[PDB]
RNA sequence: UUUAAUAAAAAAAGUAUAUUUUUUUUUUUUUUAU
């Protein structure tokens, strides 16, 4: 759900481009971007704006 | 032919 | 003249969203 | 256009056999004017045994018979009357890859011996026509000198328990006359190390020399000792002379689903193995008659050969709980196992063969996620026969030393598919930097 | 793929609170394709409309077909791709 | 049994960006020799 709101744009600002940098490299490598979700479900407390 | 769509292809109930 | 009349009658009866609306169509042929 | 006399056609296998025979059948029912009746008669190896006896017949009014053959009719065959040969020069071989943990059943062109032998049964009676589609010089060139060993073609894990139950330390010491490649024997001994038959040291064990004293195959040999030590012996017995001998069931083609009704009457849902025993069970309660295996299509020469061998291995062991039978079943067979993937069905423990369930087994409609597979047939898709569900808590206590991550990092995933999208990788960033390069017309 | 749609749970409430984190609505925040089917199909619409405008014949003598001198409309149907824009919408090109 | 009938173009200055409804799944039952 996170990939299908790019299923239709080819014209991208910067912070699209790095959304999708970011799916791109959770579908590449997905166990260590698992490993990261389980870490920061349980040592983060301070939230971006 | 590949390139007419299938609106064109099917004939209507009233030509059969 | 059979074709012709039946594709007459079949976009009178395939406009027209309700059925009065079709059978004032037809009655008004 | 030739003279009387009977024919032999050396064919392949089953299913080729039987499209040959209808194919001549459908031209015998063209070929309906002024020629000679064909009467058609096939062997194979699991036929009935009322229908193995049918090639034997006399021949007919004044005309031709003909019989349809695989390679039995090599050395282990003789019919009378055969004037004629057709020999097409191929069979199946058996080739064991150890490695890979499978047998292929290949077809293989024919060598100077079998070709041989073929052109010898043509003159059982007195002169006869051997034709066999080749030139001489390519029959002379391209056909194999001798005949291949059986000790290079088949699984050697049993014939090294013997040699090392003799005593030879060495394995060339042996000296066979054309020895197998090491590599097959050497993984012949790691399976016989790895069954807890061979130490450590390159010695039989105790254990090791009882389970060679056994004429059985030496997992289920090993199963034997384990039946001997936890007590469930008969059962597990009684599976062991069903699994030696060959498949009982039979598949026709005008009572294939009443076959199937008497197949599914029969079987145990927690696996295949339990199946024999109730079929075991069933030809015991029926006092081994004939309607009840003539209708449920047991096959007698089968059931009685399994009577006999279960009956041979009490009288060498002289001088219901599923859960035991099954661990039992583990002690024996903790190699062959599978694990079932959602993606590709099942993988293999040893290697990862993407491996299938044959649609006659028990298991077919339904899945465990693990079972173990008897034995393993390399064809135009593997398929695992004899399969029954395991559970993973078995595979360990049975066996720790066998084994007890990688494979997590190093997997991938890809997303949902789409029919709109026409190519799946389109949605990515290197897709959509690819495809604006390309149309702004530069090269990288 | 429904083996991994089998662990697809609370879809429906999943698709309707996208209002709120997502600028570009959709207008179908009601079905989902692959845990509901094609609820709806027009393809006959648009063979109905071309009988109702009286066929290809009535529809093509408005059009300017006759004077490029195509043999049949039939070959009024091609991949067409679009060349210049194409090219052109990628460029660092002005708002004008 | 009878009756209701809108519109209709010139000049000047503009305009962001994605928006979508469209076609079946591929699932085959066969193992040489005892
Ligand atoms: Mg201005
Ligand atoms: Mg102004």
């Amino acid at each position: 759900d996170l990939k299908d709101v790019y299923a239709s744009k080819v014209r991208l600002n910067a912070s699209e481009r790095e959304e999708l940098a970011l799916i791109e490299e959770a579908y590449d490598n997905p166990h260590d971007t698992l490993n990261r979700i389980k870490k920061y479900l349980l040592t983060q407390r301070v939230f971006k704006p | 032919n590949i390139h007419i769509p299938r609106y064109i292809r099917n004939q209507p109930w009233y030509y059969k | 003249n059979d074709v012709e009349f039946k594709k007459k009658i079949y976009l009178v009866l395939k406009s027209s969203l309700s059925g009065d609306e079709a059978a004032h169509k037809l009655l008004k042929l | 256009n030739e003279g009387p006399g009977d024919i032999l056609v050396f064919l392949t296998g089953q299913e080729e056999i039987d499209s040959c025979c209808e194919i001549l059948y459908d031209r015998v029912k063209t070929l309906g004017d002024s020629i000679g009746e064909l009467l058609i008669l096939p062997v194979y190896s699991a036929l009935p045994s009322e229908i193995q006896s049918k090639i034997f017949e006399p021949t007919p009014k004044g005309s031709r018979k003909v019989v349809f053959a695989t390679n039995i009719a090599e050395t282990s065959i003789t019919i009378d009357g055969i004037y004629y040969v057709v020999d097409p020069g191929f069979a199946k071989i058996n080739i064991y890859n150890a490695r890979a943990g499978i047998e292929q059943l290949i077809v293989s062109p024919i060598s100077q011996a079998q070709a041989n032998q073929r052109k010898g049964r043509a003159g059982r009676t007195g002169p006869g026509k051997c034709y066999r589609l080749y030139t001489e010089s390519a029959f002379y060139n391209e056909m194999l000198e001798n005949t291949v060993p059986e000790i290079q073609r088949q699984n050697l894990s049993h014939t090294i328990l013997m040699l090392k139950a003799m005593g030879i330390n060495d394995l060339l010491k042996f000296d066979f006359m054309d020895p197998p490649p090491k590599n097959l024997m050497l993984n012949a001994l790691t399976e016989l190390y790895h069954l807890q038959s061979l130490d450590d040291e390159g010695k039989l064990t105790n254990l090791g020399k009882e389970m060679s004293l056994f004429p059985m195959d030496p997992t289920l040999s090993r199963s034997l000792l384990s039946s001997v030590d936890n007590q469930c012996s008969d059962e597990i017995v009684t599976i062991i002379s069903m699994l030696s001998v060959q498949n009982v069931f039979y598949r026709p083609k005008d009572r294939q689903l009443e076959a199937d009704s008497k197949k599914a009457k029969f079987h145990h849902p927690y696996g295949d193995h339990l199946t024999l025993l109730n079929v075991y069970t069933r030809w015991q309660q029926a006092n081994y008659s004939e309607q009840y295996c003539k209708t449920n299509f047991l096959h007698f020469r089968h059931l009685k050969r399994a009577r006999d061998v279960k009956s041979q291995i009490s009288m060498i062991f002289k001088k219901s709980d599923p859960d035991l039978i099954r661990k039992t079943f583990v002690s024996g067979f903790f190699m062959n196992a599978a694990k079932r993937d959602s993606q590709v069905g099942y993988k293999t423990i040893n290697g990862g063969t993407e491996v299938g369930i044959h649609p006659s087994s028990s298991l077919y409609g339904k899945e465990y996620e693990y079972v173990m597979y008897h034995s393993i047939v390399l064809t135009s898709r593997e398929y695992m026969s004899q399969v029954t569900s395991i559970e993973p808590q078995w595979l360990l206590e049975v066996a720790p030393h066998f084994y007890k991550s990688q494979s997590r990092k190093k997997a991938k995933i890809i997303p949902l598919h789409n029919k709109f999208a026409k190519d799946q990788n389109s949605w990515r960033l290197s897709s959509i930097r690819q495809s604006r390069e390309r149309a702004l017309g530069i090269k990288r | 793929d429904r083996h991994t749609l089998a662990y697809d749970r609370g879809h429906r409430i999943r698709r309707e609170f996208k209002q709120y984190s997502l600028e570009r609505n959709s207008p179908f925040w009601w079905t989902n394709s692959h845990h509901d089917g094609k609820l709806w199909n027009l393809n006959a619409y648009r063979t109905d409309v071309i009988q109702a405008l009286g066929g290809i014949e009535t529809i093509l003598e408005h059009t300017l077909f006759k004077g490029t001198g195509f043999n049949s409309w039939e070959g009024l149907f091609w991949e067409k791709a679009s060349g210049f824009e194409d090219s052109m919408q990628f460029k660092k090109l002005t708002h004008a």
